[PDB]
C-alpha cells in the first residue's frame, strides 16, 4: 500500500469523525426556510446552508491529486434538497475542478522536467571542460583554483544524481510503488551531495571575504577547514535526517516534500546562503569604496559595481536568497518556478562560463598554450 | 656604431636665437625616442626635451618651455632644437641623449653621468 | 521545503510522481 | 675626463695595428666546422629514444 | 685644446679600423652559405620541467656532466637539479636575494652566485661534513654581479655592472686582472673553448674580446644598436654571436674583426636576453622578452624552430656540454628542458 | 644495483621539497618594497622609522616587510631595476633641478615594461623645508615650472591649520605633477599613493602598511575579475 493513499486516508476518517462531533458543537440553524441539512459528503464537510445558494470550500488533500489551491462546490437547490447527480440520482459535490486542470498542471511539470535535465546536462558539460582545464594547466593553480575545483566537483556530482533520480526513479511509478531500498541510498546521496554544493558556495564566500574585507595579509589560509565545511560539515544534518525520516515519516521512496523534518538539512543550507548574501554585501562596499578613492566616473562606477554583483550570484548562490519564498499567486508562482529553475540548474553552467571560460587570466594561458600547438 | 654628433652652438647675445642639429648615424633613428641634455657649469645633466619615435608626442622642462622647440627627421636622421629668446642662464653644454631601448616609452638614465649613446655635446654660450 | 527555494527540484519531483503514478481519483458519479 | 681620453687613443692603436683576415676565408672555416661537426650535435640530429637520456 | 686634439685622433684611428674591416669585407656570411641545404624545422619538445624555485629564474649553468645543473632563482634558493631523474641534489640558501647569476665548477666541486650584493660567493658542493656552506666571498666589485665563469676550482672571472670585469683568486680573495676597456654596465661574459681568452657584453653596444693571462683588450666588436644582454662563444672559439635589446642576434668573427651575420626578424620587436649555440654551432637559440626562444640557422639567419613553452620572460638559457639538451629557465619559476 | 642510488637520491630531494615548503610559507608572508630615493632627498630618513644593497626588516601588525635600499650602485638603474618587478611597491622619496629630474625618473618607473603592474609609494619628504622658502623668495618652484602661476589649490585638498594657503597650493601642485604621470598610463595595474612627509612623523610606516595593504586588495579583487 502507497504511504501518501495510507496517510490520506488515516486523516480522512480523523477528519470525518472531527466535523459531526462538530456538528454537536456547531449549534441548530436559524435561518428561514427550506435549508439544506449538514453533512459529511465522505470527503469534505458542509454545514447547514440556505436553500438556492452554492457552498465553495477549498478541495480536501488526502489524494495526491487534489490540489488544494482549487475550490470545491456543493449546491443544495431552492427546493431544499441538494443537488443530484441525473446519473445516479444520488446527492453529489463537484470536486472536478479539483482534478480538472490536472493535464494543464502536468503540462508545466514536465516542462520544468525537461529545462532541469538541460540544464544539468549543459553544467556536467562544460564543467569537466572547465575542471579539466584547472588540473591540466599546473599554471593556474593556487588557492582561490584549488576552492574552485572542489566547487566544479560539488556540481558535477549534484548534477549527476540528480539526472539519475529524475529517469529512473521520478517517472518509474512502479520503482517507487514497489518503494525498494534502492531509492534511500540514491536520495541519501543526493541530499549529501545536495548540501554539499550549497556549502562549497560558502566557502568560495567565507574565502572571498576572508582575502579582500578580513585579513588580507594572510597567506596559505589552511584548507583543511575547508575540507570539513564542504565535504565533511553536509554529513552530520544528511545522516540525521536520514535517520529520522526512516524512523518516523517513511514513504515511498522518500520523494515526499511535505514533511518538517526537511529543515534538519535545509536549515543549516539557508543560514549558510544568508552568510553569503552577507559576505556579498561586504565585497561590494569594500569594491565600491575603491573605486571612489579612484576618483572613477560615477556611471562606469555603477556599470563595475553592477557586473561584480552579477557574478558573485552563481558564485555564492544568492538566487536562493533573493527568491527564498515562492508567491502564492497563480501567475507570479508561474514565473518563480521558471525564473528559479533556470538560476538553480544552470548555475553549474554559469559558475563555470563566468570564472573559467570569461576569466581573462585563462583565456591568455589557453589562447598561449594554443598558439604553440 | 652608435654615433651622435651636435653641431651648431657658439655665443649668443641675450635675446638672440640659436639652432642646434644632431646627426645620428649607427641605428635605426625612427625607432628610438630622442632626448636633449645640457650641463651648466659647475651643475649636473638637465634634462631640457624629447620627442617621440613620430614626433607627436613633445615634452619640455618648465625654463625653456615656450621658447625651445625640438623637432626630428627621420628620413634625414637628424635631431633640432629650435632655442629662441635665450638669456644667460641657458649657458651649457647641450648633448644629444637616445635612451637605450627602442619601441619603448620609458626612457632611461639620458642625465647619467657616464652614459652611452649620448653625443660628445656642442657649447652654447649666451653672453654680451 | 514546500515553498522554499533550496527545495524546489524537490518539489518537482513530488509533484511529477504523484500526478503521473497514481490514478486519477474518479470524481464521478457515486463518488462523493 | 681628459685623461680618460688619452687612453682612448692609446686602445685604438692596439687594435688598429691587428692582422684582420678576410670575411670570406673567415666564413668558410665556420661553414667548414659545422660541417664537420653536424652528425655529432643531437640537437641538428635527433639521436633515437634508446639513446636519448631524456626520454 | 688637447681634449680636441685626442678627439680628432681617435676619430680618424676609428675611421682607419673601419676602412681596413671594409677592406676585409670582400664577401658576406650569406654569399658563402647560399649553396647549403637548410637545416629544416627544428621541433624541440619539453622533456622535463623544474618547479622548485618560488620566484623568477635569473640564471642557470648546466655541469660537464651534462646531467646535474645548478639554478638561481630571486627568492634567494641556489638549487642543483639532477636533470635525468627531476630531482633536487642541493637548495642553497643565500645571505642576499637579490641573485643575478650563477655558475658550475668544470669539476663539479664548487658553485658560485652573485648579485646586487656586489659579492661572488663560492659554495663548496664536496664538503667533509656534507653540508653545502659558503666557501669564500669575492668583494671588491662596486656594482652589482651579472655573470661570472669558474676558469678552475681556484680562477673565476666575474663581471659587474660597475663596467668592469675582474679575473679573482680563490683561496685568496683579491683581483689579480682588473679589465676596465667597457664603458656601460658588463652584463654577460663567456670563456673561449681554452680559458686563455674571453668576450664580455656591457651596456654601451660593444664587445670586447680580452686576454685573461696579460689582462689586455685584444679587440672592440661594435654594430649594435642597443644593450648588449647576451654573449656565446662559438665552438670552434673564433667567433660568437651577442645579444641585445635591438631585437637582434649578430655574429662577430674574431680573426675577421667585424659583424658576420644578423639573426633578426620584421615580427620580432623585444630584446634578447639568452644566446647558446649547439655542439657543431650550426643552431643559434636566443631567448626573447615575448615568453619564446627562437632558433636560428646560424649559417643562414633563418629561424628554424620556436622554444614557447615557457609563460614568462625568458631569462636565460644552456646547452649542455654535449648537445643532447637545452635548458631555458624564466621569469616564471619553471625551468624546462628541451630536446 | 644502482636502484641504492636513485633511492638515496629521492630521500634527500624529499627533504629538500619538506624545507622548500617552510620556506614558501616564510617568503610569502614577508612583503618585499623596494626604497628608491635621490640624494637630497631623505631616503635614510624614511629608514629611521660597501654594501651593494641595504636590507631592513619591520613588522606593522604581525606583517612583515623587507625593505631593500640600493646601495653602492650607479645612476644607470635600467638594468637592476627590473629585479624589482614583483615587491608589493616601489617607495619613492622625492626632496620639494631635482625636483624635475624625479618627475622624469618617476615616469620611467611607471612606463617600464616590468614595473608597470608595481605600484609605486610617493614620499615628498622635504615638506618643512618647502613651507620656509615657499612663503619666502627663494621658492624656485615658477621658474622652474611655468604652469605654477596658472594652478589654484584643489577642492579635494587638505589644508592643515599649520600651513599657509600658498605651501598648500605647492605641494598639491608638486603632488598633481606625479599624479599627471600616474593617471596618462594607469590602466588599473598598477597605482600611485602620495604623501606629504615632513621629515617629523614617524607614521611613515603606518602609511606604507595602509598602502600595501590596498595594493593586495586591488590583486585580489583584479584575480577575482571584479575591480
Ligand atoms: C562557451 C559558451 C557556451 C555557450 C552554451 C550555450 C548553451 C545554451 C543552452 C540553452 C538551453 C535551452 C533549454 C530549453 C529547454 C526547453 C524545454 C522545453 O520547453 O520542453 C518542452 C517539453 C514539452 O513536453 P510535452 O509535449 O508538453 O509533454 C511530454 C510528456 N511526455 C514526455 C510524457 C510524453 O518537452 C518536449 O519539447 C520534448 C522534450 C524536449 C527536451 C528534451 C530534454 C532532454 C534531452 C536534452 C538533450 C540536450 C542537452 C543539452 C542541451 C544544450
Ligand atoms: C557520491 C559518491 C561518489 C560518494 C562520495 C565521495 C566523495 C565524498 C569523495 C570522492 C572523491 C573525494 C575527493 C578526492 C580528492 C580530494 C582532494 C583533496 O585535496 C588535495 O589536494 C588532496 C591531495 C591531492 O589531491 O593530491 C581534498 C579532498 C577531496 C576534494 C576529496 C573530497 C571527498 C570526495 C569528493
Ligand atoms: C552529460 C550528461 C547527459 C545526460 C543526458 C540524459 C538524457 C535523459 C533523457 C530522458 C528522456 C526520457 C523520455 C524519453 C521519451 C521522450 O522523449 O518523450
Ligand atoms: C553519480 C555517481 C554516483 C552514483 C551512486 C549510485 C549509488 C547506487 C546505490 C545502490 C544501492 C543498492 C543496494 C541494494 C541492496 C539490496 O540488494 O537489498
Ligand atoms: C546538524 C544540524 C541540525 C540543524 C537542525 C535545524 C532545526 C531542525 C528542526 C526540525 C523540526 C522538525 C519538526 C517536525 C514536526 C512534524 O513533522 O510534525
Ligand atoms: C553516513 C551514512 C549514514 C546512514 C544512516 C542510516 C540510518 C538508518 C536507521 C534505520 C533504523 C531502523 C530501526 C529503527 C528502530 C526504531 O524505530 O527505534
Ligand atoms: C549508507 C546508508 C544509507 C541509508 C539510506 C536510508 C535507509 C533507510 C531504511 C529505512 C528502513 C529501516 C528499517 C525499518 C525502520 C522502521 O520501520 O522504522
Ligand atoms: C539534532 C537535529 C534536529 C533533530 C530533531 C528531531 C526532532 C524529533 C521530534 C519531532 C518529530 C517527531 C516525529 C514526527 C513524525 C511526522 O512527521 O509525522
Ligand atoms: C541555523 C538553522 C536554523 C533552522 C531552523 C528551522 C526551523 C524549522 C521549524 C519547523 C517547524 C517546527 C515546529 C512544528 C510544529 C508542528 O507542526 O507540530
Ligand atoms: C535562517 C534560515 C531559516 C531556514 C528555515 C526557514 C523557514 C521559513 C518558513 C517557515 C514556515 C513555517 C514553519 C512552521 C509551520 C508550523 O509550525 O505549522
Ligand atoms: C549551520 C552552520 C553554519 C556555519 C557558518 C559558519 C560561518 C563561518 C564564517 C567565518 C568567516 C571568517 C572568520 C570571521 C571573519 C570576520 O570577523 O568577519
Ligand atoms: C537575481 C539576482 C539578484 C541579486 C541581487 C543582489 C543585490 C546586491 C545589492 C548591492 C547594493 C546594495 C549595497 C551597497 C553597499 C554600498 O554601496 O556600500
Ligand atoms: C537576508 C534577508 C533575509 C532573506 C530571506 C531569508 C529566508 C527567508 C525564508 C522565509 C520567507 C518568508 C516565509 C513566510 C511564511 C509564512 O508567512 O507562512
Ligand atoms: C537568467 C534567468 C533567465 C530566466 C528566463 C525566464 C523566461 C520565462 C519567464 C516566464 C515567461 C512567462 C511564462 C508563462 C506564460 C503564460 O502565462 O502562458
Ligand atoms: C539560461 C536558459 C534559460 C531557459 C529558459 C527557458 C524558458 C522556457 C519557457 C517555456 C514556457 C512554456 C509555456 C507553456 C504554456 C502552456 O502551454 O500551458
Ligand atoms: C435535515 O434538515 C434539518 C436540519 O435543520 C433537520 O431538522 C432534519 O430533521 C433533517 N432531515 C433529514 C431528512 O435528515
Ligand atoms: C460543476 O461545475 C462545472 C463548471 O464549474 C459544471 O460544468 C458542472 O456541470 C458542475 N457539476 C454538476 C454535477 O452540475
Amino acid at each position: 500500500k502507497p504511504f501518501l493513499y495510507v496517510v490520506g486516508r488515516k486523516k480522512m476518517m480523523d477528519a470525518q469523525y472531527k466535523c459531526y462531533d462538530r456538528m454537536q458543537q456547531l449549534p441548530a440553524y436559524q435561518g428561514e426556510g427550506p435549508y439544506c441539512n449538514r453533512t459529511w459528503d465522505g470527503w469534505l464537510c458542509w454545514d447547514d446552508t440556505p436553500a438556492g445558494v452554492l457552498s465553495y470550500q477549498f478541495c480536501p488533500d488526502y489524494f495526491p491529486d487534489f490540489d488544494p489551491s482549487e475550490k470545491v462546490t456543493k449546491y443544495c437547490d431552492e427546493k431544499g434538497v441538494w443537488f443530484k447527480h441525473p446519473e445516479n440520482n444520488r446527492t453529489w459535490s463537484n470536486y472536478t475542478m479539483c482534478n480538472a486542470f490536472t493535464p494543464e498542471k502536468l503540462k508545466n511539470a514536465y516542462v520544468l522536467y525537461y529545462l532541469a535535465i538541460v540544464g544539468h546536462s549543459l553544467s556536467i558539460f562544460t564543467l569537466v571542460i572547465s575542471l579539466g582545464i584547472f588540473v591540466f594547466f599546473r599554471s593556474l593553480g593556487c588557492q582561490r583554483v584549488t576552492l574552485h575545483k572542489n566547487m566544479f566537483l560539488t556540481y558535477i556530482l549534484n548534477s549527476m544524481i540528480i539526472i539519475i533520480h529524475l529517469v529512473e526513479v521520478v517517472p518509474n511509478g512502479e520503482l517507487v510503488r514497489r518503494d525498494p531500498v534502492s531509492c534511500k541510498i540514491l536520495h541519501f546521496f543526493h541530499q549529501y551531495m545536495m548540501a554539499c554544493n550549497y556549502f562549497w558556495m560558502l566557502c568560495e564566500g567565507i574565502y572571498l571575504h576572508t582575502l579582500i574585507v578580513v585579513a588580507v595579509f594572510t597567506e596559505k589560509q589552511r584548507l583543511r577547514w575547508y575540507y570539513l565545511l564542504g565535504w565533511g560539515f553536509p554529513l552530520v544534518p544528511t545522516t540525521i535526517h536520514a535517520i529520522t525520516r526512516a524512523v518516523y515519516f517513511n514513504d515511498n521512496c522518500w520523494l515526499s516534500v511535505e514533511t518538517h523534518l526537511l529543515y534538519i538539512i535545509h536549515g543549516p543550507v539557508m543560514a549558510a546562503l544568508v552568510v553569503n548574501f552577507f559576505f556579498l554585501l561586504n565585497i561590494v562596499r569594500v569594491l565600491v569604496t575603491k573605486m571612489r578613492e579612484t576618483h572613477e566616473a560615477e556611471s562606469h562606477m555603477y556599470l563595475k559595481a553592477v557586473k561584480a554583483t552579477m557574478i558573485l550570484v552563481p558564485l555564492l548562490g544568492i538566487q536562493f536568497v533573493v527568491f527564498p519564498w515562492r508567491p502564492s499567486n497563480k501567475m507570479l508562482g508561474k514565473i518563480y518556478d521558471y525564473v528559479m529553475h533556470s538560476l538553480i540548474h544552470f548555475q553549474g553552467f554559469f559558475v563555470a562560463t563566468i570564472y573559467c571560460f570569461c576569466n581573462n587570466e585563462v583565456q591568455t594561458t589557453v589562447k598561449r598554450q594554443w598558439a604553440q600547438f | 656604431q652608435v654615433q651622435l654628433q651636435e653641431s651648431g652652438g657658439g655665443l649668443v647675445q641675450p635675446g638672440g636665437s640659436l639652432r642646434l642639429s644632431c646627426a645620428a648615424s649607427g641605428f635605426t633613428f625612427s625607432n628610438y625616442k630622442m632626448n636633449w641634455v645640457r650641463q651648466a657649469p659647475g651643475k649636473g645633466l638637465e634634462w631640457v626635451s624629447d620627442i617621440s619615435q613620430s614626433g607627436a608626442s613633445i615634452s619640455y622642462t618648465g625654463s625653456v618651455k615656450g621658447r625651445f622647440t625640438i623637432s626630428r627627421d627621420n628620413a634625414k636622421n637628424t635631431l633640432y632644437l629650435q632655442m629662441n629668446s635665450l638669456k644667460p642662464e641657458d649657458t651649457a653644454v647641450y648633448y644629444c641623449a637616445r635612451c637605450p631601448a627602442p619601441f619603448t616609452r620609458d626612457c632611461f638614465d639620458v642625465t647619467s653621468t657616464t652614459y652611452a649613446y649620448r653625443g660628445q655635446g656642442t657649447q652654447v654660450t649666451v653672453s654680451s | 521545503c514546500s515553498n522554499l527555494s533550496t527545495c524546489v527540484l524537490g518539489k518537482l519531483s513530488q509533484e511529477l510522481h504523484k500526478l503521473q503514478t497514481y490514478p486519477r481519483t474518479n470524481t464521478g458519479s457515486g463518488t462523493p | 675626463s681628459i685623461a680618460q681620453a688619452r687612453k682612448l687613443v692609446e686602445q685604438l692603436k692596439m687594435e688598429a695595428n691587428i692582422d684582420r683576415i678576410k670575411v670570406s676565408k673567415a666564413a668558410a672555416d665556420l661553414m667548414a666546422y659545422c660541417e664537420a661537426h653536424a652528425k655529432e650535435d643531437p640537437l641538428l640530429t635527433p639521436v633515437p629514444a634508446s639513446e636519448n637520456p631524456f626520454r | 685644446s688637447e681634449l680636441d686634439q685626442l678627439r680628432q685622433e681617435a676619430e680618424q684611428l676609428k675611421n682607419q679600423i673601419r676602412d681596413a674591416r671594409k677592406a676585409c669585407a670582400d664577401a658576406t656570411l650569406s654569399q658563402i652559405t647560399n649553396n647549403i641545404d637548410p637545416v629544416g624545422r627544428i621541433q624541440m619538445r619539453t622533456r622535463r620541467t623544474l618547479r622548485g624555485h618560488l620566484a623568477k629564474i635569473y640564471a642557470m649553468h648546466w655541469g660537464t656532466d651534462s646531467r646535474l645543473l645548478v639554478s638561481a632563482s630571486q627568492d634567494g634558493k641556489l638549487i642543483i637539479w639532477d636533470s635525468y631523474t627531476t630531482n633536487k641534489v642541493h637548495a642553497i640558501p643565500l645571505r642576499s636575494s637579490w641573485v643575478m647569476t650563477c655558475a658550475y665548477a668544470p669539476s663539479g666541486n664548487y658553485v658560485a652566485c652573485g648579485g646586487l650584493d656586489n659579492i661572488c660567493s663560492i659554495y663548496n658542493l664536496k664538503t667533509r661534513e656534507g653540508n653545502v656552506r659558503v666557501s669564500r666571498e669575492l668583494a671588491g666589485h662596486t656594482g652589482y654581479l651579472s655573470c661570472c665563469r669558474f676558469l678552475d676550482d681556484n680562477q673565476i672571472v666575474t663581471s659587474s655592472g660597475d663596467t668592469t670585469c675582474a679575473l679573482w683568486d680563490i683561496e685568496t680573495g683579491q683581483q689579480t686582472t682588473t679589465f676596465t676597456g667597457h664603458t656601460g654596465d658588463v652584463m654577460s661574459l663567456s670563456l673561449a673553448p681554452d680559458t686563455r681568452l674571453f668576450v664580455s657584453g656591457a651596456c654601451d653596444a660593444s664587445a670586447k674580446l680580452w686576454d685573461v693571462r696579460e689582462g689586455m683588450c685584444r679587440q672592440t666588436f661594435t654594430g649594435h644598436e642597443s644593450d648588449i644582454n647576451a654573449i656565446c662563444f662559438f665552438p670552434n672559439g673564433n667567433a660568437f654571436a651577442t645579444g641585445s635589446d635591438d631585437a637582434t642576434c649578430r655574429l662577430f668573427d674574431l680573426r675577421a674583426d667585424q659583424e658576420l651575420m644578423t639573426y633578426s626578424h620584421d615580427n620580432i620587436i623585444c630584446g634578447i636576453t639568452s644566446v647558446s649555440f649547439s655542439k657543431s654551432g650550426r643552431l643559434l637559440l636566443a631567448g626573447y622578452d615575448d615568453f619564446n626562444c627562437n632558433v636560428w640557422d646560424a649559417l643562414k639567419a633563418d629561424r628554424a624552430g620556436v622554444l614557447a613553452g615557457h609563460d614568462n620572460r625568458v631569462s636565460c638559457l644552456g646547452v649542455t656540454d654535449d648537445g643532447m639538451a637545452v635548458a631555458t629557465g624564466s621569469w616564471d619559476s619553471f625551468l624546462k628542458i628541451w630536446n | 644495483d644502482q636502484r641504492n642510488e636513485e633511492k638515496a637520491q629521492r630521500e634527500a630531494n624529499k627533504k629538500i621539497e619538506k624545507q622548500l615548503q617552510k620556506d614558501k610559507q616564510v617568503y610569502r608572508a614577508t612583503h618585499r618594497l623596494l626604497l628608491l630615493g635621490a640624494g637630497e632627498s631623505g631616503k635614510n630618513t624614511i629608514v629611521k622609522q660597501t654594501s651593494g644593497i641595504f636590507e631592513t626588516k619591520f613588522q606593522v601588525d604581525k606583517v612583515n616587510f623587507h625593505m631593500f635600499d640600493v646601495g653602492a650602485q650607479r645612476d644607470e638603474r635600467r638594468k637592476w631595476i627590473q629585479c624589482f618587478n614583483d615587491v608589493t611597491a616601489i617607495i619613492f622619496v622625492v626632496a620639494s633641478n631635482r625636483l624635475q629630474a624625479a618627475l622624469k625618473l618617476f615616469d620611467s618607473i611607471w612606463n617600464n615594461k616590468w614595473l608597470r603592474d608595481t605600484s609605486v609609494i610617493l614620499f615628498l619628504n622635504k615638506q618643512d623645508l618647502l613651507a620656509e622658502k615657499v612663503l619666502a623668495g627663494k621658492s624656485k618652484i615658477e621658474d622652474y615650472f611655468p604652469e605654477f602661476a596658472r594652478y589654484t589649490t584643489p577642492e579635494d585638498a587638505t589644508p592643515e591649520p599649520g600651513e599657509d594657503p600658498r605651501v598648500t597650493r605647492a605641494k598639491y601642485f608638486i603632488r598633481d605633477e606625479f599624479l599627471r604621470i600616474s593617471t596618462a598610463s594607469g590602466d588599473g595595474r598598477h597605482y600611485c599613493y602620495p604623501h606629504f612627509t615632513c621629515a617629523v612623523d614617524t607614521e611613515n610606516i603606518r602609511r606604507v602598511f595602509n598602502d600595501c595593504r590596498d595594493i593586495i586588495q586591488r590583486m585580489h579583487l583584479r584575480q577575482y575579475e571584479l575591480l
